[PDB]
DNA sequence: ATACAACCTACTACCT
RNA sequence: UGAGGUAGUAGGUUGUAU
């Protein structure tokens, strides 16, 4: 009570699998060899005994890959045997799905006979093959679609699934290791305008009410105030960082998220000065700025023989990291990647639109493990030690080279 | 040295009751819940256009096949997947002549030139839908490139040939929603892509590696506005309503104003699926502030509330309100003052600027979708982009970036509120694709903003999706 | 009206 | 505007406290 199925293996595989799977959901058995993930020792044995003792129909796949298969050949002969043996004249029913292959050029075995065309429409044609087979009295069972989702589950989909095993990723996010001892108010009243240009000075300050938040001593600002030479250390007002983030601090005089807020200030402008200071190009985005390099700055633009700088049609690409520092959820410097593009090896392009156009081709083909790798090794080029690297703040403040991985139980089989 | 969870992909119902995880291969499979007989299509625009929009009609009544059929799913033909007839034999054509786009394309205002533009359109739209005998279920609009390229808000007419929103598809579809026609709107360039080449002679656009998803798409979206039903949310709970809230600016008041508008997501009593959008986009006249004033607040729960209940019959136990911005202390207060105490508030605040990029090591290809990292209690990251075991491939193009979900109000567990994020990725019937990133409350949100914000004003707009979509 | 951080939208351009 | 994704460019708001 089988319906045997033949065609071109690899090359009619979408037509004969969504026709099995609609015959199968409609209540047929359906033999093809595509319906059997595992493959025994005997299959061209199986396959005639098949055909001469089960199958009721021999749907034949005409096309322009099945015309002469030797294989298909070999079943259509078997099935012609079979057919004169059983006295059923339309045991083979081929149906034609291939509009490359004319009327005219189909083999011997089934020119003189009736099919069923697909050519036009597949829908017209699946029905044209039920009606067939309901006028012809093919056995059948009750339709149940749940016969064909189950064997595309099985078949279809079993190498495409989620397997458990142990992964580890690499994130973008630098953990802060260590912290100042405790942050200082610096109580300098006037001081000369209290350095109105505040960003220029040599160390990170910020001016509240009338204080100075600063990380490092009073008299280290002497260089660009005078007047902090005779400054007093008495009107300081010592706070607790490992306290602060703890979310400890209470009280009017400054709130936890304004102390948060303030910390991320100065350890920004702290990451700015270090970047400027270790002599590397900067480009101003939309609303951040990034740090790139020269063309012949490395030996050769392969830091660990990962590359940095390249040559895409007739302008150099150089890499770029952009920074920043929060302490949510946890105390971390946070860097996105980006491309920048110069006509010579020393130079810049102004026009915007053919940067953008550039970095959208370029990123076609880079894919993940080149962009891990060559963040990888901008922030290793930053490093300072063998697992970290500073930034002043006497006071320092210590951002590891190694990113935090995160760990997963689930993953693919590439 | 942290833990990521997996969530589960959801699964999508298709007809006779089955679920699958690709809604291509459940449509191919199965089919949809509905049963359309036939599809009769008006078409407008130029001769040329009619012929391009009738070759593709004609096209894709065959299979279509992608460069691979596993990470790219075969389109069986129009008949053969949602079973009823789209044919060539059902058009109703509506010329639109070349003299007429002349005239009016060529203006020094770029206002004028679209206000004229759509309304030569919409009135040959409306008064076929009025003075004539023949139904029309979608009308299709065959939009030449010209049009496209200088009808943008942003578009300048160079200097050789030469209310309301300064852009085609905003306004023509913001300008037919008192007639409710649902109508699909294509460009010449899109149907007949081998046509139209660059300089280089090839095409501008390359479809010939994804004829198959073309066709899935626009097959879907067509069958959508029809008036189908290609499938539905399978495993989700029963007395639980989702919300969501896109604040978009508006430009032809005079005043800069914020209008809030909403789609709504719930179940009724047959296991059937109830999605359209909340509309009537309540307004704030403050710039740049996103958060509603206490009675607006009221007035959109209490719709909210008065729709689930008159399509219910009870008042939901749970409602989930999904936002990119986050909810303060008096839209919370007002929004506590109108649902009733047996009701859970939840506010759920969906953000994708903050930048943690995870990188796999041990290959070319990206971190798994579906990963979640669990911040706290109120806070987690979700891959809903990234690799698919099931089309071989990644849904990104180098690398996903994460969606932030934190609930900003309420008491919830965030594994349920990730769940339900990840199964919400599963419902855009504008495209047949896989799971998207953004949840469809939020994106169809966004799309009806879109379009109540491209007019001076409106009177109470249609909920349903094909007018806007 | 300056500086800052922390959240927000509108508008393009390119790849598949 | 078949649809998503990734980027870039402008603008604005908010407790601050000059
Ligand atoms: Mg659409």
């Amino acid at each position: 009570n089988k319906i045997f199925i033949s065609h071109a293996t690899p090359d009619d595989n979408d037509f004969t699998r969504w026709l099995a799977l609609k015959l199968i959901g409609l209540g047929y058995e359906v033999w093809c060899d595509i319906l059997f993930l595992d493959k025994g020792v005997d299959f061209w044995s199986n396959i005639e005994k098949v055909i001469r003792e089960d199958t009721c129909k021999f749907l034949l796949v005409s096309s322009s890959y099945s015309n002469q298969r030797e294989g298909v050949l070999k079943e259509l002969a078997v099935a012609a045997k079979v057919k004169k043996q059983l006295k059923d004249d339309k045991f083979i029913i081929p149906l034609a799905i291939d509009e490359q292959l004319s009327y005219d050029d189909i083999n011997i075995d089934i020119v003189r006979l009736n099919a069923i065309d697909f050519k036009m429409s597949w829908a017209r044609g699946l029905k044209d093959i039920l009606e067939a087979f309901e006028k012809q009295k093919v056995p059948k069972e009750v339709a149940d679609a749940s016969k064909s989702n189950l064997l595309y589950q099985q078949i279809f989909l079993h190498d495409k699934s989620v397997i458990e095993k142990e992964e580890i990723y690499d994130s973008n996010w630098l953990s802060i290791l260590s912290f100042p001892e405790e942050l200082r108010f610096h109580e300098y009243n006037w001081m000369l305008p209290k350095r109105f240009d505040v960003r220029e000075l040599t160390f990170p300050a910020v001016r509240y009410k009338n204080y100075l938040c600063t990380f490092a001593w009073a008299y280290d600002f002497t260089y660009h105030l005078p007047k902090t030479e005779t400054y007093h250390k008495s009107k300081t007002i010592r706070i607790p960082t490992e306290e602060i983030l703890s979310g400890s601090y209470d009280s009017n005089f400054i709130r936890n998220a304004e102390c948060k807020r303030l910390i991320v200030q100065l350890l920004n402008k702290a990451f700015e000065l270090r970047m400027k200071d270790k002599e590397v190009q900067e480009y101003e985005m939309s609303n951040k700025t990034a740090y790139w390099l020269e063309k012949g700055k490395l030996e050769k633009d392969k830091f660990e023989k990962t590359m940095l700088v390249g040559k895409q049609k007739d302008k150099n690409w150089h890499f770029a990291i952009s920074g920043a520092s929060k302490l949510y959820p946890f105390p971390v410097l946070m860097i996105s990647s980006h491309i920048f593009f110069t006509a010579d090896g020393k130079k810049l392009i102004d026009s915007s639109s053919v940067q953008h156009s550039s970095r959208r081709r370029q990123g076609k083909n880079w894919w993940n493990n080149t962009w891990r790798t060559k963040l990888l090794a901008f922030i290793k080029y930053l490093s300072d030690d063998d697992t970290s690297f500073y930034l002043e703040m006497e006071e320092k403040v210590f951002v590891s080279n190694e990113p935090v991985k995160f760990k997963g139980n689930v993953s693919y089989n590439i | 040295m942290k833990e990521l969870i997996y969530i589960e992909e959801p699964k999508i119902l298709f007809a006779h009751g089955q679920k699958c995880t690709d809604a291509r291969d459940g449509l191919a499979l199965f089919g949809p819940l509905n049963n359309l007989y036939g599809i009769k299509s008006g078409v407008i625009g130029t001769k040329q256009g009619l012929k391009i929009f009738r070759d593709y009609l004609d096209h894709i009544q065959k299979p279509i096949y992608n460069s691979n059929s596993i990470t790219r799913p075969m389109f069986p033909g129009f008949e053969a997947v949602f079973d009823c007839k789209w044919e060539s034999t059902g058009i109703t054509f509506k010329e639109v002549t070349n003299e007429d786009i002349g005239k009016f394309l060529y203006n020094s205002s770029t206002h004028k030139r679209t206000y004229d533009l759509v309304s030569l359109f919409i009135d040959k739209i409306i008064s076929a839908n009025k003075n004539e005998d023949e139904n029309v279920d979608v009308w299709f609009v065959i939009v030449p490139d010209e049009i496209y390229k200088y009808c943008r808000p942003n578009s300048v007419l160079p200097k050789e040939m030469v209310n309301y929103d300064a852009q085609f598809h905003d306004q023509f579809k913001a300008r037919l929603l008192k007639h409710t026609i649902p109508t699909q709107i294509f460009r010449e360039s899109t149907l007949a892509w081998r046509d139209f080449k660059n300089a280089f002679g090839l095409p501008i656009r390359d479809f010939s590696k994804i004829e198959g998803h073309l066709a899935w798409t626009i097959s879907t979206a067509a069958f959508y506005k029809a008036g189908g039903k290609p499938w539905k949310l399978s495993d989700v709970r029963n007395g639980v309503c989702y919300l969501g809230l896109v604040y978009k600016k508006v430009e032809k008041s005079k005043n800069p104003r914020n209008a809030c508008c909403a789609a709504q997501m719930f179940l009724d009593n047959g296991d059937g699926t109830v999605f359209k959008g909340e509309v009537g986009p309540w307004y704030n006249p403050k710039n740049g502030q996103y958060h509603l004033e206490p009675k607006e607040a009221k007035a959109l729960l209490s719709q909210s509330l008065q729709s689930y209940k008159e399509q219910i019959g009870e008042y939901p136990k749970e409602v989930f309100i999904h936002a990119k911005t986050r909810f303060n202390h008096q839209e919370w207060d007002a929004f506590l003052e109108v649902t009733p105490k047996e009701t859970n508030l939840v506010g759920v605040t969906i953000s994708k600027t903050k930048p943690l990029k995870l990188y796999k090591t041990e290959g070319d290809y990206t971190i798994l979708r579906g990963n979640a990292y669990v911040v706290n209690e109120r806070s987690a990251f979700l891959w809903t982009v990234g690799y698919v075991p099931k089309i071989q491939t990644a849904l990104s193009m180098e690398v996903p970036n994460p969606l932030f979900i934190e609930i900003n109000k309420g008491e919830a567990d965030i594994k349920q509120v990730l769940k339900d994020i990840l199964s919400l990725t599963k419902l855009n019937y504008n495209a047949c694709i896989f799971a998207d990133g953004e949840p469809v409350t939020l994106r169809f949100a966004d799309k009806i903003g879109e379009i109540l914000t491209a007019s001076t004003d409106i009177k109470t707009p249609p909920l349903a999706f094909k007018y806007y979509i």
